[PDB]
């Protein structure tokens, strides 16, 4: 019955503009209070704009005049034009109703919105050598944008596997270590290949791990 | 002949703003320097007139419009101003001639536990015109479905009480408002 | 410009237990307009109090928040093993409407030390002039660690990205690595790295370290 859909979510150049959508079911957003919410990664909430049911808008400090907040009688679709985005723009975009001003009552499922200067670039893969229970791994570095699924033994090993988050390097890309311990009797028996999938640059990877001499 | 400015800012009750009051004062002698030498008022602007010389002007008919809302609300009572009240309870027009009143009323609209008995229009399908008036209490219809008089689920009702408490902010506390309208 | 404090930033709890967590603001918050909000992870917050006290639609019983003014109290009184998320308030007692930084509701477990690992950058990597070193912390309890790396007994610092994963859905253990990052060159002027954990469940720091070309 009641839903909320968003979209136009993308990777954008710093500067450049970009307009989110909200296909609203059950709702008429032309009688409903239609906010924006965004949270940056890792961090909390925080409000964007706003549109009355009558139809005046309001905006936070930190994107006033960059950001216009708008509606389609006919289409009953909620937008939001971004313009002269950058870095601290960065988050994913919600679309919820608000019950007149106040609280957020619905929300709709979120739209990642990316605003980096950085190139599709593939993963350079780096073994991290069990030395001589034992621990060894894969260090996917230098990747963008996100994501990069890491797999091991072609998804034949799942026991103790520990995939890290991305980390944003200073340079703009992504790194990642993928970690796996395993009893160090199968340091000679058992071959461990770490599969590095990097679906934005048709990159796949595999990567043999084994102590070093 | 002086002018029943008493019966409107020195009344016992003023009413919520979304049924707002208005009292025509015409025939009679108004002494307008009293009011703008009062201290008591915490807010006195005036706009296409001066504050100072407003004695010497002469209007066929005055208009005086009161009733409650809260500090917060207060910058909403202007010419070209947003936000709940302009938009769904009270609007000036653009080229308003008059002045806007008002003062804080604290100890005589709040009680302990609440004064809920001051109310203001919460939803409403469009923006209010200069100087209308909507009393209207139908159920506000924010979903696909008709509501035939039932609250509920996208089914409001369009009134929402203040509820100012003693023990809150100053932007939340009542305030009572007045304001002229001079017909040149 | 009100401010929302919560607190504590992570709860740690068992299900079954009564959590309260609380949410204090820099000025008056008029007439309890304080609103609680759920967040799962990976999820789209969900609404849970609006008015500090009146429970939004549907939502279970055993969530009922109090307070009034300043001090504001989301308690949660049988956990579940359901609400171990993050749980923002907001109030909207004055433009503009702000948050809180949140507050997570962990899930109670022994105190459980941090098995320690470390990788010298493969050489494969080295020839991309760039040398990472990496420093493991696997399976430990409470999330709160601290690593110190040492290069010649220098401590190092501002060149250092920690990551930790999320609570285990069976141990509810924490991992985490710290990634060192040298040139080529500075990692060659070096004979010692070490990176030093201390936790909670260590009776004294543990060092594990390596010489430059394993000797
Ligand atoms: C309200 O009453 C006080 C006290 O009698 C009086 O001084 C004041 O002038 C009155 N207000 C007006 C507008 O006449």
């Amino acid at each position: 019955q009641v839903q909320l859909v968003e979209s136009g979510g993308g990777l954008i150049q710093p500067g450049g503009s970009l307009r989110l959508s909200c296909a609203a079911s059950g709702f008429i957003v032309s009688s409903n209070y239609m906010s924006w919410v965004r949270q940056a990664p890792g961090k909390g909430l925080e409000w964007v704009s706003v549109i009355y049911s009558g139809g005046s808008t309001f905006y936070a400090d930190s994107v006033k005049g960059r950001f216009t907040i708008s509606r389609d009688n006919s289409k009953n679709t909620l937008y939001l034009q971004m313009n002269s985005l950058r870095a601290e723009d960065t988050a994913v975009y919600y679309c919820a109703r608000d019950y007149g001003d106040y609280y957020f009552d619905y929300w709709g499922q979120g739209t990642l919105v990316t605003v980096s200067s950085a190139s599709t670039k593939g993963p350079s893969v780096f073994p991290l050598a069990p030395s001589s229970t034992a621990a060894l791994g894969c260090l996917v570095k230098d990747y963008f944008p996100e994501p990069v699924t890491v797999s091991w033994n072609s998804g034949a090993l799942t026991s103790g596997v520990h995939t890290f988050p991305a980390v944003l390097q200073s340079s703009g890309l992504y790194s990642l270590s993928s970690v796996v311990t395993v009893p160090s009797s199968s340091l000679g028996t058992q071959t461990y290949i770490c599969n590095v999938n990097h679906k934005p640059s048709n990159t796949k990877v595999d990567k043999r791990v084994e102590p070093k001499s | 002949n002086l002018c029943p400015f008493g019966e409107v800012f020195n009344a016992t009750r003023f009413a919520s703003v979304y049924a707002w009051n208005r009292k025509r004062i015409s025939n009679c002698v108004a002494d307008y320097s009293v009011l703008y030498n009062s201290a008591s008022f915490s807010t006195f602007k005036c706009y296409g007139v001066s504050p100072t010389k407003l004695n010497d002007l002469c209007f066929t008919n005055v208009y005086a419009d009161s009733f409650v809302i809260r500090g917060d609300e207060v910058r909403q009572i202007a010419p070209g101003q947003t936000g709940k009240i302009a938009d769904y309870n009270y609007k000036l027009p653009d080229d308003f001639t008059g002045c806007v009143i008002a003062w804080n009323s604290n100890n005589l609209d709040s009680k302990v536990g609440g004064n809920y008995n001051y109310l203001y229009r919460l939803f409403r399908k469009s923006n209010l015109k200069p100087f209308e008036r909507d009393i209207s209490t139908e159920i506000y219809q924010a979903g696909s479905t008709p509501c035939n008089g039932v609250e509920g689920f996208n089914c409001y009702f369009p009134l929402q009480s203040y509820g100012f408490q003693p023990t809150n902010g100053v932007g939340y506390q009542p305030y009572r408002v007045v304001v002229l309208s001079f017909e040149l | 410009e009100i401010v929302l404090t919560q607190s504590p930033g992570t709860l740690s709890l068992s299900p079954g237990e009564r959590a309260t967590l609380s949410c204090r603001a820099s000025q008056s918050v008029s007439s309890s307009y304080l609103a609680w909000y759920q967040q799962k992870p990976g999820q789209a917050p969900r609404l849970l109090i609006y008015g500090a006290s009146s429970r939004a639609t549907g939502i279970p019983d055993r969530f009922s928040g109090s307070g009034s003014g300043t001090d504001f109290t989301l308690t949660i009184s049988r956990l579940e093993p359901e609400d171990f998320a993050v749980y923002y308030c907001q109030q909207y007692g004055s433009s503009p409407r702000t948050f809180g930084q949140g507050t997570k509701v962990e899930i109670k477990r022994t105190v459980a030390a941090p098995s320690v690992f470390i990788f010298p950058p493969s050489d494969e990597q080295l020839k991309s002039g760039t040398a990472s070193v990496v420093c493991l912390l696997n399976n430990f309890y409470p999330r709160e660690a601290k690593v110190q790396w040492k290069v010649d007994n220098a401590l190092q610092s501002g060149n250092s990205q920690e990551s930790v994963t999320e609570q285990d859905s069976k141990d509810s253990t924490y991992s985490l690595s710290s990634t060192l990052t040298l040139s080529k060159a500075d990692y060659e002027k070096h004979k010692v790295y070490a990176c030093e954990v201390t936790h909670q469940g260590l009776s004294s720091p543990v060092t594990k370290s390596f010489n430059r070309g394993e000797c």
